């Protein structure tokens, strides 16, 4: 029960950016925490980077701004930042670090657990395959989702991802031949976009099963970095103990590497690509793959991590070392967005590695599989023909040019333009697929075997 | 074309002539300066008042633990009276103890109008005092006034910005 | 209650034996009492920023301790008057020093201490009464445009003991007198706010409200709203500053506030010469355009730390006044000024960089600077509605979209005005692209749209078809010479060069462009885009019959309505007011009518 | 327009050189298509048929080399150029490190 | 477990002063629209806020039973139903030469109460045109214009404190459009000020708009001014 | 003044690059002048630019080679290099370090001024409202000059840039329808060029109206990021104190910023582009800032920091932080010149910030304005024009397009070309304009009102 009291130290040796130093600590522990009492009597706390001999450094999440070196109050708590969590954080709104700002009251503590994560065991990780029916025909067509999956999404900046993350929320549900909580993490959100959010999930009538953690644009930097781990803390405790199925929405890991970035700088670490931390990856990690099913649960997790890609580029560190990480992307475009495509997705770049087993006899239709591959060859083929176009012209193309480039245009009008405010099946969704398919001769359809052509094709 | 670069080329030459006629002047002035110093230097009951202000202003500037006063070796009993007076002052003025020497084997050349160096204890830090180098010292930073004062002020100026 | 100098290394000065000290507190560095604000904290030595030159700083210099942070002076006396990016009045300066430069460690008030203001309280607050934080308890009539609103400062609060009766005060009387328990405070008409710490709000609002600029692109395709937050990524000579300039001029803001960071001297000049000559007629009188803005230089030749202070001090005065019920909408010309300060201070500091050199906690800086944008409900029983709009230009070197700053400012605004320096070359001004550019503001302002137009969103609609159809052909067109276009492909790309050279581009420096009112924007472009549909529909409903009506006989038919449509912009409409204006435009589509029957 | 616009990349030295040297190819390709043509022209003189099909190959060719080439070109030395530009930030972080490190051991001494 | 509550936007401190401030500021506000507290029907409806005031009440009491639940802390709530009110006032005491009936004041409550978002409505939007009328002429020179706007907005107020502004009533409607234009038109138009003053004298059905409407003085100078342009 | 005797040091703690590091030093003072005598009695200078404790850091001007460790003297001036200025500093040539090299005396000061300056405060600073008549059509016309405007000539390796600035020396007046003091820092260049400009100017009889620092390609590469500042500071005093139209002309900037750029290397500074420090912005601008006329005095100081673009890259750091702080740029290439135009002045890519409020009604003629702003739109047209025809041939061209290339060949020969000595007016350009313009229908000319055309079109 930790029954000792706790020291409290005014021996401050220095502070630089979002750091604390502080010596003549007794037996530092690492990743311990410590609660700052600033001269004025302001409370904020912190979490150990590292300890050396009598020195510890102390990373602040609310902000240094007015700490001294003589006054500031250093209480070392003897523990690691372990979150009170309960089964009734479900219809509340807290802050980045985890506080209410509702107007209720603080979380009442039902446990606690380690917000780093405790590793599952692969050998009793429950693989994923029931598919996940979105409503969206470029992801429940081609790149399905099945629960359990990781998927984020990539955007740049602009581009209509919240609009899409949202749709995905209510929308959400099983491929039928009940339904999800939701813990959203939001890092480095705009009001704009925070009220979006919070209330798209009322007019819904969502709340009842929604979870903010809300660490806003204007809201401090450092405190982002645990706000992830805060989310997904609270979702493993409703997934795994309380057996219900969770959708965690992470609004932006891109300002959480930024986060990261500025402490790795602040610390004097050596960086690898574009200044990040060389140790990014394992950062990533620990948070993208708290997904997934356990064996002996009914619960489960399923991911869905939002990226703004800097430079509108997709080998930026932050998305090259989430695609190393997650099980595929959806990638929302511009070039889509910018022709008023809505949802703007671009389905040659994304995948979904999961899709190729959670489809097929048994979960969707019997054709499945084979319609995705051959609508995605058809469609890459359709942006070969354009890149020839804008050399040669319109006059200079052949008849299967012409069949590809026609099946590009009415592809992108038909199966991926859809609209935020209507859903469509996994069965609606393949027999559009296959009015598109059946622009060409059946000769031309090249990736579906004959015995698939035969049922469908001529319908 | 000849005959106005020719022309040019002449006013050029008679401004720079004007131009260190005016420097010659100068020159007379500064090097008189010089003599009227050496004339007040050869009056002990002032010479001396100098030397107890030039060499306590030397040591207040150097702020050492240990002086070595250096000096022409004519003007050695005056410095040493200089010095006598000063460290009774110094130890008011800086509130620390300060060993003063004067060194009896190096000496300033013996055509310097007057007036001291001090060196510190390793003789890597010295303050020069001596009589020239106060009067170019000075005599740089007045030359504004001097040259308004022997020839006139320029009329075309009329903000001090 | 001193530290001393102990090394300097430009405008970054170590000083020691300051263990007290808080960080972002002020202090006093050198004889001359040198302006800084303490970054780092090393045992008892302080690592202090300071926003004048250091030059003849010693080791050893006392440095003051001072315990209130970064702030800037709030109250009247702030309105016509132009402040340097540390809140020092620069004609109080130039009227006490009778020089011509700024002197180094010039201690000036703010707000002067000498004029006697015109004061009247609320006359709803008697003894004993409970008042709260942002509650207003008198107003000064700074001047017929503003009424300056006197608030109880944020984290102040009490029952009032003592309110000052009508009457003239100066700012160093006393107004307002509350006690909370037992401690009394004594307020007068200026209050101190730490230009670091955002003042809190009611509830931040969505904006659904046009913010009128004096431009047709910039308005027509690009909205911007109340409350929202803008770029304007502009390689030099593509005229950001002269938009920025336009916008100030002439817009349905109360408030301006204009940071010059790191700006050319000249453009602070230029907005003191001619803003005085401008008129905005309030209720039938002319007034001056002075009175309802404010503006802060800190020119690109001034101490480079001044630039981190004068974005802060700008963007507290213009929250000062969004709580006083006002809509304000600040600017701030540069913004990679900012980011450059705190790239060349970082480096001082021998920090760790991220990206090309820049701190990594820029992308935390802009942020927490934009996000204090917005319409909101303001503290106060009173009840005030107000707004701050930011519109923020940024400098890219070589006009590279690609650069730290430009990247994480479109990352946060919601609004790019991307300008292309193809364009300005051209004198195609505004140099907007068009085609990179976007507003997120669109659906928020449909509603609006309907409400009083209903015929601009189609309008809209169809003219950002138009413009991309264009460029879909041009970049063919370049490689085919204009051979297998279709006739109703050229006169797409006919009408979009119409939409170009009349419509997109527009003279600020004339008396018919300088500002456009939105019903001749709407005006002209519903005649251009009913011009697109009867030149279509003509081709159309010919092209399989037995004589088909290309380009080039409709545009021999119709050449005077050609021109008539291109000499739309040339208006005027200070002297030819909205009936002419829209009654000639309505003309110029009868006339297009007529000439159509008798083509088709 | 001026460049393709790929971000720059090791990746797009490689893509935009593969892509150079097909259009330095197609472009010789076509140089000689028109050679042929204007030489079997010229030989004849089904005429008008050969004076169309010369202008559309020499118009091509004019394209490849005042237009796609030279944005091509540009596109590369872009790419090089900021890619030189990463190349300096990185060093300039290196030694900073290696600073730090070297102050960190004299201290310890 | 409170470092940093920050309930819906404001540091709790802040958030419990606003309420203290809420509940004096509708006190203040019945009071004032009310002093002999004959509207009761609105009186009982703001009984819960009204019991925390017009009582001697510490701020610190208030601020204390805000923290502890014991009055209408709901701060969001709480603005809502001061709005309803505020406006209220500001209706009243825009047209003080002419009350209202009773009656009629509770209607008007009753109809702003019910709207889902006052401060967009058209009764915000009148009351801020009439305002600009009556701020405009609380300190001006006897003009021409001057003179118009007093007498066009005294019947303006009239018309107001009979009927209201629930109903779109063509008299005050007409009166709205041509006060703002005159008030917009330039001070030296003087041409377009006595078009637009004597249409609609004579548009208005009365046979005496101004009859009771302003003193005998005013009419007067009124007249007189208008007798005085038509001299030459 | 400043009475109490400097102190000499021989405390060299060590020597790295051009920077060396003094110890045990009394109270040191930042951005004070140091004075240093090498073991064999060359005399050199510096100035220190950093202090800390008892250490000082002194940049030494004409280099650290024989700079000794324990013979080396020092001493310290005791203030910043304020440099000696008089009135008849007009008609003396000077080096980079301010000292006279024409076998005239020293500077006798009329006062000392501070070399790094002072900001001009900008509630005092006036607005340019005067216009410069450079005689040039090419800029008269389009690209007006203001007096107390800022306008480098962007050129490139090769060019006639120092003939076009010798020729505006001699040819600039009004269009008031006046003697200029000229200060030349020549600064980075061979002997030829700087002997070219100086017998030009004595060839041109003014001479005694001339002020000139040189500062030779192969003099120190330190003292040529202080001759700017020479020049300027003089100009100051004339113009500011003595109420003297100064007009100042800085030789090729990139030596002044490839001079800063080897101190920024030594100093460890972080760079920005091409190596260039993160600051060079801010160090220009106080170069180039030190112009414009101040209110209440007849003063006024007028720029053309001409520039060398390297590789003709406009968007290097010199010609792009350059252009950010200047009001636009002349702009000369390559395309012209190979062609024999001179002077080789390219308007297209050029502009004048200040021209809007020198030209028009009551400055030059009222049709000013628009007859700049449409020559501009003809010439860029016929650019595009020529990058058209250059790929589909003269023959896919209709009468539109070549009314334009019309146009573009005539006006490069009758606006652009002049020759050295050709002086034309104001008014004789606009005149020459309409000539041009004249060659195209009223229909075509867009960005002229009628209000305009129909007056001067009919001529
Ligand atoms: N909207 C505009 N209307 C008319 N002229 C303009 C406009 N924008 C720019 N210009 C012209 O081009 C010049 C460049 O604009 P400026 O704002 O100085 O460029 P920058 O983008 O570097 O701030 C202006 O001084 C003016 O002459
Ligand atoms: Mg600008």
């Amino acid at each position: 029960y930790l029954s000792q009291p706790r020291l409290t130290y005014k021996t401050v040796s220095g502070v630089n950016g979002p750091l604390v130093i502080l010596d003549h600590v007794k037996f530092p522990r690492y990743a311990e925490i410590v609660h700052l009492t600033l001269p004025d009597g302001t409370k904020r706390s912190g979490q150990v980077l590292e300890v050396s001999g009598s020195k510890a450094v102390v990373q602040v999440f609310e902000g240094t701004s007015g700490i001294d070196a003589k006054k500031t109050s250093c209480e070392f708590t003897g523990d690691i930042l372990r979150t009170p969590v309960s089964e009734d954080m479900l219809g509340r709104v807290f802050n980045g670090s985890g506080k209410p700002i509702d107007r209720g009251p603080v979380v009442l503590a039902e446990d606690f657990l380690d917000i780093m994560g405790q590793p599952i065991n692969p050998q009793c990780r429950i693989y994923p395959e029931e598919m996940i029916q979105t409503g969206i025909s470029a992801i429940d067509g081609m790149n399905s989702i099945a629960r359990g999956q990781k998927i984020p999404i990539f955007s740049a900046a602009g581009l209509p991802h919240n609009e899409i993350a949202a749709q995905i929320c209510r929308q959400a549900g099983l491929v039928k031949k009940e339904n999800f909580a939701i813990v959203f993490a939001a890092m480095g959100v705009n009001m704009e976009t925070a009220r979006f959010f919070k209330s798209d999930f009322e007019e819904n009538g969502s709340m009842d099963n929604v979870c903010l953690f809300l660490n806003l644009a204007n809201d401090p930097t450092i405190e982002r970095i645990i706000t992830p781990r805060l989310a997904l803390t609270t979702a493993e405790f409703l997934a795994y103990q309380c057996e219900k199925h969770v959708l965690v929405i992470l609004t932006d890991m891109s300002s959480y590497a930024e986060a990261l970035r500025e402490v790795s700088a602040a610390r004097e670490e050596v960086p690898g690509r574009r200044g990040f931390p060389g140790y990014m990856y394992t950062d990533l990690a620990t948070i993208y793959e708290r997904a997934g099913r356990v064996e002996g649960r009914n619960g489960s997790i399923t991911q869905i991590p939002i990226l703004t890609m800097p430079n509108d580029d997709i080998t930026h560190p932050i998305p090259d070392l989430t695609g190393y990480i997650t099980e595929g992307q959806i990638y929302v475009d511009r070039q889509l967005h910018n022709r008023q495509i809505y949802p703007p997705i671009n389905v040659l770049p994304s995948l979904s590695r999961l899709m190729k087993s959670a489809i097929g006899e048994g979960m969707t239709r019997k054709d499945h599989a084979d319609v995705s591959n051959q609508l995605y060859a058809c469609y890459a083929i359709g942006k070969d023909v354009q890149a020839m176009k804008a050399v040669v012209g319109e006059e200079a193309l052949t008849s299967d040019d012409l069949l590809y480039l026609e099946f590009l245009q009415k592809f992108e009008k038909n199966f991926i333009t859809q609209g935020p405010y209507e859903n469509r099946t996994v069965y609606e969704t393949l027999d559009i697929g296959w009015q598109l398919l059946r622009i060409f001769p059946k000769e031309m359809l090249k990736r579906i075997p004959q015995s698939t052509l035969s049922e469908f094709y001529p319908r | 074309q000849q005959k106005k670069i020719q022309m040019s080329n002449l006013m050029n030459q008679a401004r720079l002539k004007v131009l260190r006629a005016r420097d010659d002047l100068i020159t007379d002035l500064l090097n008189e300066a010089k003599q009227r110093l050496s004339k007040v230097v050869k009056d002990t009951t002032r010479y001396q008042v100098l030397l107890d202000g030039l060499v306590l202003q030397g040591l207040y500037q150097l702020l050492e633990p240990r002086m070595i006063v250096r000096c022409r070796k004519q003007d050695f009993p005056l410095v040493k009276a200089a010095v006598q007076k000063a460290i009774p002052m110094y130890k008011i003025a800086t509130k620390k103890d300060v060993d003063v020497q004067i060194d009896l084997e190096a000496y300033l050349p013996e055509d310097i109008a007057g007036g001291v160096e001090i060196y510190n204890g390793d003789r890597k830090i010295k303050v020069s005092n001596t009589l020239e180098s106060r009067l170019d010292l000075i005599a740089q930073q007045m030359m504004p006034e001097v040259r308004g004062a022997l020839f006139g002020a320029n009329a075309n100026r009329k903000f001090l910005d | 209650t001193f530290g001393y100098v102990h090394g300097v290394s430009g405008p970054v000065v170590t000083a020691c034996d300051m263990a007290g000290a808080a960080m972002y507190e002020l202090v006093r560095v050198g004889h001359s009492e040198l302006v800084g604000e303490i970054i780092r904290l090393e045992g008892d030595m302080a690592t202090i920023q300071v926003y004048e030159e250091t030059s003849g700083v010693s080791v050893g210099d006392p440095v003051l301790r001072t315990g209130k942070p970064l702030s800037v002076e709030l109250g009247p006396g702030i309105m016509g008057a132009i402040f340097d990016g540390i809140q020092r009045p620069l004609s109080d300066i130039s009227s006490q020093t009778q020089s011509i430069y700024i002197p180094r460690g010039v201690n000036v008030s703010a707000l002067s201490r000498d004029i006697k203001w015109e004061f009247i309280p609320s006359k709803n607050l008697r003894v004993g009464s409970h008042i709260t934080g942002g509650d207003i308890y008198g107003i000064v009539n700074e001047n017929s445009l503003i009424k300056h609103k006197i608030m109880l400062p944020p984290r102040s609060r009490g029952s009032v003991t003592y309110i000052a009766p009508p009457g003239n005060y100066d700012a160093s009387d006393v107004v307002l007198e509350l006690e909370f328990e037992g401690v009394k405070e004594k307020l007068s008409m200026v209050q101190v706010w730490p230009v670091r710490q955002v003042r809190p709000v009611t509830e931040k609002l969505p904006a659904n409200h046009p913010l009128l600029t004096g431009q047709r692109v910039l308005d027509a395709l690009f909205p911007c709203v109340q409350g929202g937050t803008t770029a304007i990524p502009g390689a030099f000579g593509c005229g950001k500053t002269v938009i920025s300039q336009s916008l100030s001029k002439y817009s349905n803001s109360d408030v301006i506030i204009y940071v010059g960071c790191g700006e050319r001297g000249n453009e602070m000049s230029e907005v003191l010469r001619d803003f005085p000559e401008l008129t905005m007629e309030v209720d039938g009188k002319v007034e001056s355009i002075m009175k309802r803005t404010a503006l802060v230089a800190n020119t690109s030749n001034m101490p480079v730390a001044a630039r981190e202070a004068s974005i802060y001090t700008g963007i507290t005065l213009s929250e000062y006044f969004r709580d006083m019920g006002y809509h304000v909408s600040m600017m701030a010309d540069s913004t990679s000024r900012w980011a450059e300060a705190l790239r060349e201070i970082s480096g001082r500091l021998a920090e760790m960089p991220a990206d090309s050199g820049y701190p990594a906690y820029l992308g935390a800086r802009l942020a927490s600077f934009y996000e204090r944008a917005g319409r909101v409900k303001c503290l106060g029983n009173p009840e005030r509605e107000g707004s701050v709009s930011i519109v923020g230009a940024v400098s890219p070197p070589g006009g590279d979209f690609s650069d730290p700053v430009t990247s994480a400012t479109l990352g946060i605004v919601q609004v790019f005005w991307g300008l292309d320096k193809k364009l300005a070359q051209r004198k195609h001004f505004p140099s907007v692209n068009w085609l990179i550019s976007y507003s997120k503001y669109m659906r928020a302002l449909d509603e609006y749209y309907d409400k009083h137009f209903t015929e601009f969103v189609p309008l809209r609609t169809k003219a950002k078809e138009i413009l991309q159809e264009e460029e879909d052909l041009a970049e063919i067109v370049q490689l085919v010479g204009k051979a297998s276009l279709a006739e109703t492909d050229k006169i797409t790309l006919e009408v979009a060069k119409l939409i170009k050279d009349d419509f997109l581009q527009q003279n600020g420096y004339t008396p018919y462009d300088r500002f456009c009112p939105f019903y001749k924007t709407v005006g002209m472009l519903s005649n251009m885009i009913s011009f697109y549909d009867m030149a279509r529909r003509a081709v159309e409903t010919t092209a399989q019959s037995d004589n088909k009506i290309t380009w080039s006989i409709i545009r021999e038919h119709m050449g005077e309505i050609l021109y008539k449509l291109s000499s739309m912009k040339f208006k005027d409409p200070v002297k030819d007011g909205e009936a002419k204006i829209k009654a000639d435009y309505a003309q110029l589509l009868e006339d297009m009518q007529n000439a159509f029957r008798s083509l088709e | 327009k001026d460049r393709i616009e790929i971000f720059p990349s090791r990746m797009a030295q490689t893509i935009m050189k593969a892509r150079l040297k097909g259009a330095q190819t197609g472009r010789n390709l076509l140089k000689k298509k028109s050679d042929a043509l204007t030489l079997r022209f010229r030989q004849i003189l089904s005429f008008v048929t050969l004076d169309e099909a010369i202008k559309i190959t020499n118009r091509r060719v004019n394209a490849i080399e005042h237009v796609i080439i030279p944005r091509i070109e540009r596109t590369l030395a872009y790419i090089i150029t900021e890619l030189d530009e990463r190349e300096r930030e990185e060093f300039y972080r290196l030694k900073k490190i290696q600073e730090k490190k070297k102050i960190i051991k004299e201290k310890s001494e | 477990i409170k470092v940093g509550i920050k309930m819906g936007g404001l540091t709790s401190e802040q958030y419990h002063s606003q309420v203290v401030g809420k509940i004096g500021y509708i006190a203040r506000c019945m009071q004032t629209i009310d002093p002999e507290n004959n509207l009761k029907k609105i009186r009982e409806d703001y009984q819960d806020v009204l019991i925390w005031a017009e009582k001697n009440y510490r701020f610190e009491e208030i601020l204390e039973a805000s923290k502890s639940g014991k009055c209408p802390n709901d701060l969001d709530a709480l603005s809502r139903r001061s709005l309803i009110l505020q406006e209220l006032l500001r209706l009243v005491s825009s047209i003080s030469p002419f009350k209202m009936k009773l009656d009629l004041i509770e209607s008007q409550y009753e109809k702003m109460k019910q709207h889902v978002n006052l401060w967009k409505s058209d009764y915000h939007v009148k009351l801020n045109q009439l305002n600009q009328l009556t701020d405009y002429l609380k300190n001006a020179a006897p003009t021409p214009k001057n003179n118009f706007l007093r007498a066009m907005t005294s019947v303006l107020q009239m018309q107001i404190a009979q009927y209201g502004i629930t109903e779109d009533n063509e008299g005050i409607n007409q009166l709205f459009k041509l006060g703002l234009h005159l008030l917009a038109m330039a001070n030296e138009k003087i041409d377009e000020q006595y078009h637009l003053f004597k249409g609609y004298v004579k548009d208005q059905p009365e046979e005496s708009p101004f009859e009771g409407i302003l003193p005998a003085e005013d009419q007067k100078i009124l007249v007189k001014t208008m007798i005085d342009y038509a001299m030459p």
